[PDB]
């Protein structure tokens, strides 16, 4: 077997998108523009721009509604204490810094320098995100003081206080090792995890892009309505591509079929396009929901779902607002400086057959221990961490092995 | 109205002149509502506008910026 | 166009997998591979649903026996039946119905 | 209350799919096909292709 | 079609995803998520297109 | 909230108190003491 000797923490960084630029289109203004005998020609189409825009109108209100799913998860607005003694943590580089813009901590604003980027034209219009950047870092700011103060226990009824290091004392509780361990390597783990935090910051500064995913979406999004815009001066096998041109050059009896051409190129290349958005919005909802879940279970609780956080044993997350998405940073246990031992199922004393009751056995060469799986204690094979089952000779592989006795010194010395 | 310098609305019958200039005269972000009293204490979102503006009935109506709960914070001490 | 990935190395990624999970438990998944005995590795999967290792350990050979005949009745019940695959099957048809 | 005495190991079979086949379309030769009338017509309509 | 038909492929592919980081890589206590009964570990295979 | 003794059952030993950082100091009874007494 192979057991490890150490660990170190590690802090990895997880972008997901939540939300789209809500966008706003209305046909007359776009297919004809100012014209009265064009939008007399277009009222024999039916009703396709009541359903265009309500299909908008449906989009626009869903991303308001992600967002709301994605970030509103908590009933009140917490709030750390003003001293900062968390057993030698330090959580300096994400928490507010008010000698500063608004509320942003460093990596905040870090985030939104690094992302950068329509203006009023021909019937497009942008309607403003119903909630501001203010309220997004006020709720991440409330979450993250609800996590550092009161653990969990927040996630689930009402906020009850707790000493940081005595909150991760039994977060490793979780995933199999001692308390004891971060008692006595204190210091060690406050220093790795300030460490860690310290290097992300540049990692993500150095790196030119690795934003990515939050900055294609809107590319994307821009993209799409340039081809709209350019889609307008096409002559769609008529005369001219200007209506005035066309209206006034001609007599009506004769234009009215080179107008009925350009309604049905302006009509077809809106339809395109209101499907791709869409299907795309469609996508940014799950993502959205992705997002949602991974900050339930991972940020007001501990996870036992391997690799959905992080690589690793997972410990904690914390979250962080930013353009048009949210950014975790995932804290988990590494083992490493592993040694190899030799084992054995169970040991057979006095005629029967100890087993562990929880650990295992190993052997430096001549003597046996009982350890813990994930760390290295061994400890001497007593009676009160084994328990007997069953006969000698039914198990296959069993070795030789005295199991000392506690009681049997005492009652020895006082008979 | 959507997207105006407010100061261009009675521009664009009978009835519809009270809500054009009239004396409440709101200038948000989303644009400008007419018929509305700004406050400056907050409630819970009702029907919401934008920019964090949500307006409500109680008699007349407001349009008052959003609140996001109440606060609350944990008497934290190392050894509590 | 062709997939970028050719498909024995696909088959060399699932028995890269399938080694990892037979020679190192679930280590290998978390951070360094660390090897175990197999019977060991099998004892703490039971002890993690509720059972305790003995019973493992006394019934070794039946334990054996049946996970043997288990995997060899998987060959032949894909074998017999025709409708076992059933679904990659049908997205090959429906994109060459609509190209057609 | 009623608790079991034995148990069988089973094994299941779960099948799932995870990727189609990639093509691709030319767009213009597709609706014009080596005609240069085709192709000039083709140019009116804009940037659908 | 061919739109939303990729669609379709790629949540199909997430789940498939998430079924071998959850239990190729470890046990599982999500009930019915891989098999029916008690979860002890599963075994890769590949195929054509899946 | 169910508060009770601190006995040398529900608790294990782990090393010398210098390392840790926060113990304090008291008593942790030990059950066989008194029938070992009573009986010798
Ligand atoms: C576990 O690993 C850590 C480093 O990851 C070790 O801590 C280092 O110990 C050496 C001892 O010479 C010091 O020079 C380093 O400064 C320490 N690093 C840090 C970050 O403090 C630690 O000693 C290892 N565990 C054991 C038991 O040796
Ligand atoms: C927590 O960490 C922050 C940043 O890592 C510390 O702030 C820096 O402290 C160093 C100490 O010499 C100063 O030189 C810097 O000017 C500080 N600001 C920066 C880097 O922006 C902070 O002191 C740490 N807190 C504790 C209690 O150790
Ligand atoms: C295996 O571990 C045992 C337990 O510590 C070792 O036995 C003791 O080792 C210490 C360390 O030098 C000695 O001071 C003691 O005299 C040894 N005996 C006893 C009874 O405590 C043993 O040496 C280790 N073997 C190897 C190969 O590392
Ligand atoms: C553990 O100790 C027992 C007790 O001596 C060993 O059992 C003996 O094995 C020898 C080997 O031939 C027999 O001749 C004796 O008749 C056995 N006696 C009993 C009471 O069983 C056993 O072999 C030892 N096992 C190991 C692995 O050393
Ligand atoms: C549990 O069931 C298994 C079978 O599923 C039993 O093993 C069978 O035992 C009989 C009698 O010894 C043999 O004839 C069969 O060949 C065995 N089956 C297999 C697959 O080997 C087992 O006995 C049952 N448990 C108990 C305690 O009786
Ligand atoms: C807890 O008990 C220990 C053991 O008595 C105390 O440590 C000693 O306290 C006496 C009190 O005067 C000092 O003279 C000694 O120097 C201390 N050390 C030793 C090694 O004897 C300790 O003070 C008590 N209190 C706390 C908070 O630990
Ligand atoms: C395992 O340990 C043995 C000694 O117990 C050693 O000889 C061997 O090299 C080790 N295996 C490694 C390091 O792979
Ligand atoms: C381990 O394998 C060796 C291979 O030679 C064998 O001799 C030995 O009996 C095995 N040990 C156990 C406990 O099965
Ligand atoms: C509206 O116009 C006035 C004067 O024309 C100007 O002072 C004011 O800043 C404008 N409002 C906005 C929101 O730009
Ligand atoms: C609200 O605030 C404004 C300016 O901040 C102030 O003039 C006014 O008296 C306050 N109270 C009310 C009821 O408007
Ligand atoms: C708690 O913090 C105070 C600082 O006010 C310090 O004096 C005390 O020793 C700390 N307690 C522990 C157990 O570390």
């Amino acid at each position: 077997i192979a057991i490890p000797t150490n660990f170190t923490i590690s802090v990895t960084t997880e972008i997901l998108p939540v939300s789209m630029t809500k966008t706003s289109v209305d046909c007359t203004m776009y297919i004809c523009g100012d014209s009265t005998e064009c939008s007399n020609l277009l009222l024999q189409y039916g009703s396709f721009c009541t359903q265009l825009n309500r299909a908008l109108t449906g989009i626009a209100v869903e991303q308001d509604k992600n967002t709301q799913e994605v970030f509103a998860q908590v009933k009140q607005i917490y709030k750390t204490p003003p001293i900062k003694d968390f057993g030698g943590f330090n959580f300096s580089q994400i928490l507010p810094d008010p000698s500063k813009p608004s509320k942003r901590s460093p990596i905040e604003d870090l985030l939104f320098n690094k992302v950068t980027l329509a203006q009023k034209f021909n019937g497009l219009t942008v309607l403003p995100p119903l909630l501001t950047d203010e309220m997004i870092a006020q709720y991440t700011s409330a979450l993250l003081a609800g996590t550092i103060t009161s653990g969990w226990t927040f996630g689930a009824g009402p906020a009850l206080q707790i000493p940081f290091p005595m909150q991760m004392a039994y977060r490793f509780n979780g995933i199999g090792v001692t308390q004891n361990v971060l008692y006595e390597n204190q210091k060690l783990i406050a220093n790795q995890f300030n460490s860690a935090i310290g290097k992300i910051q540049d990692s993500l500064s150095s790196t030119p892009s690795a934003l990515g995913k939050l900055q294609d979406v809107v590319n994307q999004n821009a993209q799409a309505l340039n081809t709209l815009v350019k889609q307008l001066s096409s002559n769609f096998g008529a005369i001219s591509s200007v209506l005035n041109d066309i209206l006034s050059r001609l007599d009506p009896p004769e234009a009215e079929v080179q107008i009925d051409r350009l309604i049905t190129g302006r009509l077809q290349s809106l339809q395109t396009y209101v499907t791709q958005q869409l299907i795309r919005a469609a996508e940014i909802r799950a993502s959205a929901n992705l997002a949602a879940t991974k900050m339930s279970e991972c940020v007001l609780g501990q996870s036992k779902r391997v690799d959905f956080c992080g690589k690793g044993y997972h410990l904690m997350s914390f979250p962080q607002s930013a353009p048009h998405g949210v950014v975790f940073l995932h804290v988990t246990y590494v083992p490493a400086q592993e040694k190899n031992f030799t084992t054995a199922p169970a040991i057979c004393h006095d005629g029967k057959a100890h087993f562990p009751r929880e650990g295992v056995f190993v052997s430096n060469g001549t003597h046996w221990f009982v350890t813990q799986r994930n760390f290295y204690e061994p400890q001497i094979i007593t009676t009160d961490n084994t328990f007997v089952s069953g006969n000698c000779d039914v198990v296959i592989g069993i070795v030789n092995n005295t199991v000392y006795d506690p009681l049997q010194p005492e009652l020895d010395s006082f008979k | 109205y959507q997207d105006v310098n407010c100061t261009e609305v009675p521009v664009a019958t009978p009835t519809w002149r009270v809500y054009s200039t009239g004396s409440n005269v709101f200038q948000t972000r989303a644009g400008c509502l007419i018929g509305a009293e700004h406050v400056n204490n907050s409630y819970e979102c009702d029907i919401p506008i934008g920019a964090g503006i949500c307006a409500s009935y109680q008699q007349s109506i407001i349009a008052y910026t959003m609140s996001l709960g109440a606060e609350n914070s944990v008497a934290y001490s190392n050894n509590s």
